[PDB]
């Protein structure tokens, strides 16, 4: 029972069958050229070897043809001329078809090598060039504070030359794998039993999208039975599609399980710019991570626009300094000291308060939510020195020496 | 006479290493910084520090030094120039094969990894070779595998931007790389002889003798002028025709594909000091221009200098380009779209005199025409 598959039959008939031919006619031209022609009385001969016969039928089966051996004797020469009539046809067909099943194999077969103290998100769903780049240039992006998440592709198909180089550009933070999410297989080679998250990400512009809803909902059905309490972040295109993964059993948004779903931002955005125009704008630079770089080319106008493309939003604990502040007083320091624009607070269960009144003091270790060109720049919030420390107000100088 | 003390010195450090590796999965079977190094070290292979991008440079530059002093080595013919410097490059490159075993994931797949061989086979014979005062020419032409990592230098850079031109760089530099190498391989075996024999059949063929010989071999003509003798050489020979007629076959029209795949109809209309032009777009074919160009440039309307610019996404049919040929003084075509501001600046369009669209009348539908 062991030749298990098509191919392995396959490639094991062309080999043997090639091989046992050819060391057979070698053997008879050898028989051939040694016995010489009886027609002359066995005096024209050659004393060929089998190895130089054996030779001189792979070189003429190849139609190589160098002719520093060949056949002389006429009964040699007439096998030559059969010979070559049937193995070049033989030759020139099973080397390709040879080729071919050496060819058809899995280069990013194997398995996720989980390094002893680091996380990985585990990202399936439409994986291309186009999706790759788009997510790791915002993933991977130098304004977010530095993390070593591993990246950890995994999707039923071999990358393009585009996508593959770029794989090679992230090879310290980013690994792919050939398999599906529809597999628990392929789920434990990816070791999604201790992948920090999945995120499954949508075609936006498939034929249709409630084939694509669909598989993205299967591929959480998947993940979820092999595994319940791995954090789903899917992508879905419609909304009427959000209530099918609500009523997964195994769904719970307690954990961070999350829909974005498309259809429901985008006409929310939408509808936003109706109460307050072109604030589509102002609110989708806030969540792509961006970085400012005027240009001489640039007129005046671009220069204030792109200025404020450069800032997204970010989250922080508040420092020691601003506990018992109201929340107006909180937002005044970190704009006119710490030039930081402080949106909104998450007060301890805990619930998230926006632009909150008077009425609401900061606690101990309240997280706040922040506008800024860069997370690294939020940090001046948390290192906030005692009153005594920061004086002076020349931001930079805003460091973890607050004690 | 010497040979087998430089290949016991690429058998030993290879299988020392080997049964190091072994023991010591074996005893963490049974019975942190070094995670920060192997990052770094990858991070450096990978071109993302600077100081990687550099090292990357300089292993490749000095790959190819190293295989042109074995050119050397083999067009001519422990105190000598040539000797000097490529031991000098075998301890660079000895110095980056311990970077790429930090970098690597595993150690045992690492010390099988093929570059792995390429420095078993050459650091260890360049210490013998001043050693024992002799500059054996064994097998250093390994080197030029090193060719083989162009495309990913390329693409650690961003220069090589499509998919075309990686398939492109990728398989000329694989074919040239595994061309040199199986030259350098038959004129060891060669001028070796063979050992059985105790080495009394051998041929002196040059190094260029053996790559003429190949590739007048993986092309299947196959003159022989120049043929092997040795049992080494010959089996080496039957070997390279069934792996390389394969290449020959497959690579040579995938070039001829993608040097055919060029627009040749790009470039850009230079407009005439005082002449006036007319853009024409939409439904271009052999029989709308035909029709047009007879009714535009007709004897019976008055003399007016006029250039027609045919602006389509596709390339004329023969047809086509014999009637635009026909015309060439006062018709001129290009590849490209008015639906790209590039192409409406390459037929210079901000100072054409109209512009016509012309439709195709006989469409399966005329509202997606329209
Ligand atoms: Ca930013
Ligand atoms: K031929
Ligand atoms: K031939
Ligand atoms: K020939
Ligand atoms: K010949
Ligand atoms: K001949
Ligand atoms: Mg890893
Ligand atoms: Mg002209």
């Amino acid at each position: 029972n062991v030749l298990k598959t098509s191919t392995l039959i396959r490639l094991v008939q062309l080999v043997v069958s090639f091989v046992s031919l050819w060391l057979t006619a070698a053997g008879f031209l050898h028989l051939l050229e040694n016995s010489g022609d009886p027609f002359f009385d066995f005096g024209n001969a050659q004393h060929l070897t089998y190895w130089e016969c054996l030779y001189f039928l792979m070189v003429t089966m190849s139609t190589v043809g160098f002719g520093d051996i060949f056949a002389t004797t006429v009964l040699g020469r007439t096998f030559v001329v059969i010979f070559i009539m049937i193995f070049i046809g033989l030759f020139a067909s099973f080397i390709p078809e040879i080729a071919e099943i050496l060819g058809k194999r899995q280069k990013y077969g194997g398995s996720y090598k989980k390094e002893r103290g680091k996380r990985h998100v585990v990202v399936c769903g439409y994986i291309t060039f186009d999706s790759v780049s788009n997510f790791l240039k915002d993933f991977l992006h130098k304004d977010r504070e530095d993390v070593d998440v591993e990246i950890v592709f995994l999707h039923k198909g071999l990358p393009g030359l585009e996508l593959e180089g770029l794989l090679k550009r992230h090879f310290t933070q980013v690994e792919y794998f050939w398999g599906s999410v529809m597999d628990a297989n392929d789920l434990e080679r990816v070791k999604i039993q201790e992948a920090d998250a999945c995120l499954v990400l949508a075609n936006k512009y498939c034929q249709d999208p409630d084939q694509e809803d669909a598989a993205n909902i299967m591929r959480v059905i998947s993940i979820k039975n092999y595994h319940s309490d791995i954090k789903v972040i899917v992508q879905l295109l419609q909304y009427h599609n959000k209530a099918y993964l609500l009523n997964i059993p195994s769904w719970d948004w307690k954990r961070g399980d999350d829909a974005v779903c498309v259809a429901e931002l985008k006409l929310g955005f939408i509808a936003q710019s109706c109460l307050a125009p072109g604030f589509s704008t102002l609110m989708a630079n806030l969540f792509t991570m961006r970085s400012y770089k005027p240009t001489p080319e640039m007129s005046q106008w671009q220069t204030d626009y792109m200025r404020g493309t450069g800032m997204e939003m970010y989250t922080e604990y508040l420092s020691s300094a601003f506990n018992a502040l109201t929340f107006p007083e909180a937002a005044e320091l970190c704009f006119s000291k710490l030039k930081l624009l402080l949106l909104a607070i998450e007060v301890r269960e805990s619930t998230l308060a926006i632009n909150p009144g008077p009425k609401v003091k900061i606690e101990n270790a309240t997280q706040g939510f922040f506008i800024a060109e860069s997370a690294e720049e939020v940090k001046r919030a948390f290192y906030y020195c005692k009153n005594c420390h920061a004086n002076v107000s020349d931001v930079r100088q805003i460091k973890k020496c607050k004690c | 006479r010497q040979w087998y003390s430089f290949l016991a010195s690429s058998l030993v450090t290879f299988g020392s290493g080997l049964v190091v590796i072994i023991i010591y999965r074996i005893v963490l079977w049974l019975c942190g910084w070094m995670t920060e190094a192997k990052d770094w070290a990858g991070e450096l292979i990978s071109g993302q520090t600077t100081t990687g991008r550099i090292l990357v440079g300089l292993v490749f530059l000095l790959s190819i030094a190293s295989l042109i002093i074995y050119f050397i080595d083999a067009s001519t013919n422990s105190s000598s120039t040539t000797q000097q410097v490529d031991l000098a490059f075998n301890v660079f490159f000895m110095i980056y094969f311990f970077i790429r075993f930090v970098a690597a994931n595993d150690k045992l797949w690492f010390w099988v990894e093929l570059f792995s061989f390429v420095d078993y086979f050459t650091i260890p014979p360049s210490f013998v070779a001043i050693y024992l005062d002799r500059n054996w020419l064994g097998l250093r032409f390994l080197r030029a595998l090193q060719l083989m990592s162009i495309p990913d230098i390329l693409t650690y850079l961003n220069v090589l931007k499509t998919s075309t031109l990686i398939r492109l760089v990728q398989l000329v530099v694989s074919f040239v790389s595994l061309w040199l190498t199986a030259a350098g391989f038959l004129h060891l075996l060669e001028n070796s002889g063979d050992p059985f024999f105790d080495f009394g059949n051998a041929q002196h063929l040059t190094y260029w003798e053996c790559l003429y010989f190949l590739m007048v071999t993986m092309s299947t003509v196959g003159f022989g002028d120049i043929f092997a003798t040795t049992v080494l050489g010959r089996t080496f020979v039957v070997i390279f025709i069934m792996i390389f007629i394969g290449l020959f076959a497959s690579f040579i029209p995938e070039i001829a594909e993608i040097l055919g795949k060029r627009q040749k109809y790009g470039g850009s209309y230079k407009k005439e000091r005082g002449k006036r032009h007319v853009v024409v777009c939409g439904y271009i074919t052999f029989d709308s221009v035909s029709n047009f160009l007879k009714d535009f440039l007709h004897k019976d309307r008055e003399d007016v200098d006029v250039e027609i610019v045919f602006l389509h996404k596709g390339l004329p049919g023969l047809e086509l380009e014999g009637l635009l040929k026909r015309h060439f003084t006062q018709v001129e075509y290009f590849w490209g779209s008015v639906m790209d501001a590039n192409d409406l600046e390459r037929v210079k369009i901000q100072e054409a005199d109209a512009c016509l669209v012309l439709a195709n009348k006989y469409c399966q539908d005329p509202d997606q025409e329209d």
